[PDB]
C-alpha cells in the first residue's frame, strides 16, 4: 500500500516535550500517544499531534489504559479548527 | 455532598440469557445501573461512572463523566464474547482509578459476576491482599450460579474488606421471582 | 423480535448525529451572514486528467481575476451566469447565489397591484390560473400566446388592463418602441431575462403592444432601420417552442393593423387565439361605462341613448376621458352632483 | 393463540424497521454537507497565463490583472500540459499550480411551401439527440462588421467538432443598398467553399416558398439534398393523436380513423390547438365525457376556419 512516509521533526520534539513535563515522577514508562496525518495522499504526511495518558502495571503486561472520549474531543476539536487533517495511528516512546 | 467514583463491570457472557432464572437478566441489572446512576445523579450529579467488561479483551465503552446521557446509548451491543477474567479485570480498573478528573472523589468499584471464577485461592487471596493494601472499596455481587454460593468467597471477602467499622458489604442474592433491582437497594451501597 | 434489537442502537447513534451536527451547523449562520462584496460569476466545465474535474471562471468588482472550482451546498438554480453571490474574506468561494438579473432598470418597467368577447377573454385568462387541477382528468392543455387585435378605435389597451385587475395579479407594460434601442444584440438579453424574472417572480401578467410595426418584414427591398425586433420575435418563439419551460407563464401580444402577419405564429405556446372586432356596439360601451362611473355620484336617471348614439368610433379611454370631461365643468357649474346632459356635452367638447 | 402473536411481532417489527427510511436518508445529505465543509478548506486560488519559456522546469506566467510573474514547477504535474500557449492556474502560497485553465450529406434542403410542422420534426429531433444544443439566428448582419462574427461563429464551430445547424426562415435573407447584401452573398459563398470539414457538422435550413431561396444557391454543392413534407405522417399523425388522447378520457366507441382521414394539409401543433378547441367548446356541455361527433364537428370547424385563414 504505502511505499514510504514523511515524519515531521515535531512530533518528536512533541515527545521531547513528553521528557519535558514529566517533573520527576520516578516512573517514566512507556507513554502511548495519538499521531495525526493524511491518509488520503499514497504517500503519509505528519503535520502535528497531541498528548493521551498511557498507563501500563508492573507484574501484569496485558494492562494497557487509553482514553475513547479524550480522543474524540481532542479530535473533534482539530478537527474543527483544521479539517485538512485526519486520524492515521499511535506511537509509543519503548524501546522495545 | 459524596465525592466517589463509580465502576460498574457487566457480564457479557451467554450465562445471564439461561431459560431458569430471568429472561435475559442483563436489562435487569442495566436498569439497576439506571435507577443507580440516576439515583447518584439526585445526590451528586458531579460523579461519573465508567463501564468496562470481565471478558479476556478489556475494552472501555465509555469513559468516566458526569453525563450518562451518551452512557445510556452506550449500554447496548454488549458483544457477546469471551467466557470470563479476573485477575486484569481487576488490574484495568483499580488500577485505572488515577485517571479520574476529581482527586477529592473516593474509590469505590463494584462487579457482576454470572460465572464460575477460573482462578485458584492464590491469585484471590494475593489480588485481595494487593486491594487491601492501596484500600479500595470493593462490593461483590453475584447474579446466577452453578456450584456453591460462598466457599472461598466468603474468606476472600473477609481477607480483602478491612476497616471493620462503616466498611464495605457482602451482597448475596439466591435465586427466585424477584428481579434484583430492589435486592441490591437493599445495603447502604446503593441509594 | 431479538434481531430488531439491533435498531436501537442505529437510532441511538442516528440521534447522536443530529446532536453533533448543531455545532457545525451553528457556525454556518454566523460565517455565512456577511458577504463583503459581490462578484460575477462564469461557468467553465474542466477536465482533470473520483477525482472528477471541476473548475470556475469568476470575475470581481474591481476588475481582478481569480482562480476556484464549482463549491457550495446543493445547487439547483445555480451554475448560471449571474450574478450577487455570497463571498468571504481571501476564500473566494459561494455560498449563497441570488439572481437579481443584470443591469436592472429594463425589468422595472412599471408596478402594477362586447360581452360575447369579453366572456371568452376573461375564461381565457381565468383558466390557466384556476383549471389547471381539472387539466389532469381531461387533459386539456391551456393556450399560451393569444392575439388580441381589431380596427382602430376599440380601446382595446384599456379594457385588457381592466381586464389585467380582475386578473388579480400583477401587471407590467411593454411597447413597441421599447424593443428597439441605439445598441445591438440587445433582443437575447432582453428575452432570457423577462424569463428569468417570469421564472423567479409570481404568474403575473405580461402584456405587450405594437407587435405590428415591429414585426414588419419591408417587402420593399431599399432600406430600413430595425431589423432587429424580427430576429428578436423569431428567438421568441423559438424559445416558446423548443423549450419546455414554456409551460411557464404566460406573454400577451397584440398588434394594431392586420397588414403584417408571421404565419410562423400559430402554435399552442405562440399566438393562438384570434379575435377580430365586428364594430363594436353602444349599449355594451354605455354598460362598462356605468360600471366606470358608478362609484362617482350622478342623478339616478339616463335615458342612455343619446349617449349611446353620439358614440361613434371611440375608444374606451376616450369615454373615460368623456366621463372624466363631464366631472371637469360639473365642478364649476356649481352642481354637486353630475347631470346626465354633461356627458354628451363633454362628448361634443373633447370630440 | 401461539401463531396470532407471530402475525403481531411481525406488525411491531414492522413499523420499527419502516421508521429508519425517513432518517437514514437524509443522513446521507447530513453528511454530504459537512462533505462539502472540507470541500471549502481549498481557497486562494489565482490564475496566470505563459507566453514565453526558457528553462523547462521553470517559466514565466502572465496575470490578467497585467503584473507579470515567474513560477516553478509541481511535482504532481508533468511537463505535458506545462507546454506553453495553456492558461493556467497559481497559488497565493508559493505560487505553485494545482492545474491549468482550459480557454472556451453535409447539407440539407427543406422547403415548407403547404403548412408548417418542420419546426416540430426538427424539435423532435433536438429533443431526441442532436449530438449538441446550437442555434444560428436567421440574420446576424444588424446583431459590415458581422462579417468577423460570422467568422467567431464559425471559428467556434471548428473548435467544437461535433456540430448541427439549425436555420428557421431562411427565405428573409434569401432575397449600394443591394451591393451589400450581394457582398454579404459573396462572403457567404467565400466562407462555405473555403477550406473546412463539413463530414462532420450539418446543417439545416428552414424557409416558406420557393422564390427568394435562390436556386443557384440550391445546388447540389452548396446542399446536398432536399426532403418537402406536406403534412405529418399517417403513421406519425395517428401516432401523435394516440398519445394527445391519453390524458383526454373518451367514449366507450373511439375511432381514429375519421379523424385522420377527414384531416387534410394540416399541422401537428395546429391539429393539437384545434383538439384543446374542440375541447374547449365541448366544456360548454358540462359532461365529464365527451363523444367523438362533438369532436368530429368541432374540429371540422376550426380546421375549416384555419383553411380560412390560411391566407
Amino acid at each position: 500500500a504505502v511505499q514510504k512516509v514523511v515524519v515531521h521533526p515535531l512530533v518528536l520534539l512533541s515527545v521531547v516535550d513528553h521528557f519535558n513535563r514529566i517533573g520527576k515522577v520516578g516512573n517514566q514508562k512507556r507513554v502511548v500517544g495519538v499521531l495525526l496525518g493524511s491518509w488520503q495522499k499514497k504517500v503519509l504526511d505528519v503535520s502535528n499531534s497531541f498528548a493521551v495518558p498511557f498507563d501500563e502495571d508492573d507484574k501484569d503486561d496485558s494492562v494497557w489504559f487509553l482514553d475513547h472520549d479524550y480522543l474524540e474531543n481532542m479530535y473533534g476539536m482539530f478537527k474543527k479548527v483544521n479539517a485538512r487533517e485526519r486520524i492515521v495511528g499511535w506511537y509509543h516512546t519503548g524501546p522495545k | 455532598m459524596v465525592l466517589e467514583s463509580t465502576m460498574v463491570c457487566v457480564d457479557n457472557s451467554e450465562y445471564m440469557r439461561n431459560g431458569d432464572f430471568l429472561p435475559t437478566r442483563l436489562q435487569a441489572q442495566q436498569d439497576a445501573v439506571n435507577i443507580v446512576c440516576h439515583s447518584k445523579t439526585r445526590s451528586n450529579p458531579e460523579n461519573n461512572v465508567g463501564l468496562i467488561t470481565l471478558a479476556n479483551d478489556c475494552e472501555v465503552l465509555t469513559t468516566l463523566t458526569p453525563d450518562t446521557g451518551r452512557i445510556l446509548s452506550k449500554l447496548h451491543t454488549v458483544q457477546p464474547k469471551g467466557k470470563i477474567t479476573f485477575c486484569t479485570g481487576i488490574r484495568v480498573a483499580h488500577l485505572a482509578l488515577k485517571h479520574r478528573q476529581g482527586k477529592n472523589h473516593k474509590m469505590r468499584i463494584i462487579a457482576f459476576v454470572g460465572s464460575p471464577v477460573e482462578d485458584n485461592e492464590k491469585d484471590l487471596v494475593k489480588l485481595a491482599k494487593r486491594l487491601k493494601k492501596e484500600k479500595v472499596n470493593v462490593d461483590i455481587i453475584n447474579f446466577g450460579e452453578e456450584e456453591v454460593n460462598t466457599e472461598k468467597l466468603t474468606a476472600f471477602v473477609n481477607t480483602l474488606n478491612g476497616k471493620d467499622g462503616t466498611g464495605s458489604h457482602l451482597v448475596t442474592v439466591p435465586p427466585g421471582p424477584s428481579l434484583a433491582d430492589a435486592l441490591i437497594s437493599s445495603p447502604i451501597l446503593a441509594g | 423480535k431479538i434481531m430488531k434489537s439491533e435498531v436501537l442502537r442505529v437510532t441511538h447513534e442516528l440521534q447522536a448525529m443530529k446532536d453533533k451536527i448543531k455545532e457545525n451547523s451553528e457556525k454556518i449562520k454566523v460565517n455565512k451572514t456577511l458577504p463583503y462584496l459581490v462578484s460575477n460569476v462564469i461557468e467553465l466545465l474542466d477536465v482533470d486528467p473520483q477525482r472528477k474535474g471541476k473548475c470556475a471562471v469568476i470575475k470581481t468588482s474591481t476588475r481582478q481575476t481569480y482562480f476556484l472550482p464549482v463549491i457550495g451546498l446543493v445547487d439547483a438554480e445555480k451554475l448560471k451566469p449571474g450574478d450577487l453571490v455570497g463571498v468571504n474574506k481571501d476564500s473566494y468561494l459561494i455560498l449563497e447565489t441570488l439572481p437579481t438579473e443584470y443591469d436592472s432598470r429594463v425589468k422595472a418597467m412599471e408596478v402594477d397591484e362586447l360581452d360575447k368577447q369579453i366572456q371568452e377573454l376573461v375564461e381565457a385568462i381565468v383558466l390557466p390560473m384556476n383549471h389547471k387541477e381539472k387539466f389532469e382528468n381531461l387533459g386539456i392543455q391551456p393556450p399560451k400566446g393569444v392575439l388580441m387585435y381589431g380596427p382602430p378605435g376599440t380601446g382595446k389597451t384599456l379594457l385588457a388592463r381592466a381586464c389585467a385587475a380582475q386578473t388579480k395579479a400583477t401587471f407590467l407594460k411593454l411597447a413597441g418602441p421599447q424593443l428597439v434601442q441605439m445598441f445591438i444584440g440587445d433582443g437575447a438579453k432582453l428575452v432570457r431575462d423577462a424569463f428569468a424574472l417570469a421564472k423567479e417572480k409570481a404568474p403575473s401578467i405580461i402584456f405587450i403592444d405594437e407587435l405590428d410595426a415591429i414585426g414588419t418584414k419591408r417587402f420593399d427591398s431599399e432600406k430600413a432601420g430595425d431589423r432587429e425586433v424580427q430576429r428578436t420575435m423569431l428567438e421568441l418563439l423559438n424559445q416558446l417552442d423548443g423549450f419546455q419551460p414554456n409551460t411557464q407563464v404566460k406573454v400577451i401580444a397584440a398588434t394594431n393593423r392586420v397588414d403584417i402577419l408571421d404565419p410562423a405564429l400559430l402554435r399552442s405556446g405562440r399566438l393562438d387565439r384570434k379575435i377580430e372586432f365586428p364594430m363594436p356596439n353602444e349599449e355594451a360601451r354605455a354598460r362598462i361605462m356605468q360600471i366606470h362611473s358608478r362609484k362617482m355620484n350622478v342623478s339616478p336617471d339616463v335615458n342612455y341613448e343619446e349617449l349611446a348614439r353620439c358614440t361613434d368610433d371611440f375608444n374606451g379611454a376616450q369615454c373615460k376621458a368623456v366621463c372624466v370631461e363631464a366631472g371637469m365643468i360639473a365642478l364649476r357649474r356649481g352642481a354637486t352632483e353630475l347631470t346626465h346632459e354633461d356627458y354628451m356635452e363633454g362628448i361634443l367638447e373633447v370630440q | 393463540d401461539y401463531r396470532k402473536k407471530l402475525l403481531e411481532h411481525k406488525e411491531i417489527d414492522g413499523r420499527l424497521k419502516e421508521l429508519r427510511e425517513q432518517l437514514k436518508e437524509l443522513t446521507k445529505q447530513y453528511e454530504k454537507s459537512e462533505n462539502d465543509l472540507k470541500a471549502l478548506q481549498s481557497v486562494g486560488q489565482i490564475v496566470g497565463e505563459v507566453l514565453k519559456q526558457l528553462t523547462e522546469e521553470k517559466f514565466i506566467v502572465k496575470a490578467t490583472n497585467g503584473p507579470r510573474y515567474v513560477v516553478g514547477c509541481r511535482r504532481q504535474l508533468d511537463k505535458s500540459k506545462l507546454k506553453p500557449g495553456t492558461r493556467v492556474a497559481l497559488d497565493m502560497t508559493t505560487l505553485t499550480i494545482m492545474r491549468y485553465l482550459p480557454r472556451e450529406p453535409k447539407g440539407c434542403l427543406l422547403y415548407g411551401p403547404p403548412g408548417t410542422g418542420k419546426t416540430l420534426l426538427a424539435r423532435a429531433v433536438a429533443s431526441q439527440l442532436d449530438c449538441n444544443f446550437l442555434k444560428v439566428v436567421s440574420s446576424s448582419i444588424v446583431d459590415g462588421e458581422s462579417a468577423r462574427l460570422i467568422r467567431e461563429m464559425f471559428n467556434y464551430a471548428r473548435d467544437h467538432q461535433p456540430c448541427i445547424i439549425f436555420m428557421d426562415e431562411i427565405d428573409a435573407i434569401g432575397g449600394s443598398a443591394d451591393r451589400e447584401i450581394q457582398r454579404t452573398l459573396m462572403e457567404l459563398l467565400n466562407q462555405m467553399d473555403g477550406f473546412d470539414t463539413l463530414h462532420r457538422v450539418k446543417m439545416i435550413m428552414a424557409t416558406n416558398r420557393p422564390d427568394t431561396l435562390d436556386p443557384a444557391l440550391l445546388r447540389p454543392g452548396r446542399l446536398d439534398r432536399k426532403i418537402h413534407i406536406d403534412l405529418p405522417n399517417e403513421q406519425a399523425r395517428l401516432d401523435i393523436l394516440k398519445i394527445h388522447a391519453g390524458p383526454i378520457t373518451k367514449h366507450g366507441e373511439i375511432d381514429y380513423e375519421a379523424i385522420v382521414k377527414l384531416s387534410d394539409g394540416f399541422n401537428g401543433a395546429d391539429l393539437r390547438n384545434v383538439c384543446t378547441e374542440a375541447g374547449m367548446f365541448a366544456i360548454r356541455a358540462d359532461h365529464d365525457f365527451v363523444v367523438q361527433e362533438d369532436f368530429m364537428k368541432a374540429v371540422r370547424k376550426v380546421a375549416d376556419s384555419k383553411k380560412l385563414e390560411s391566407k
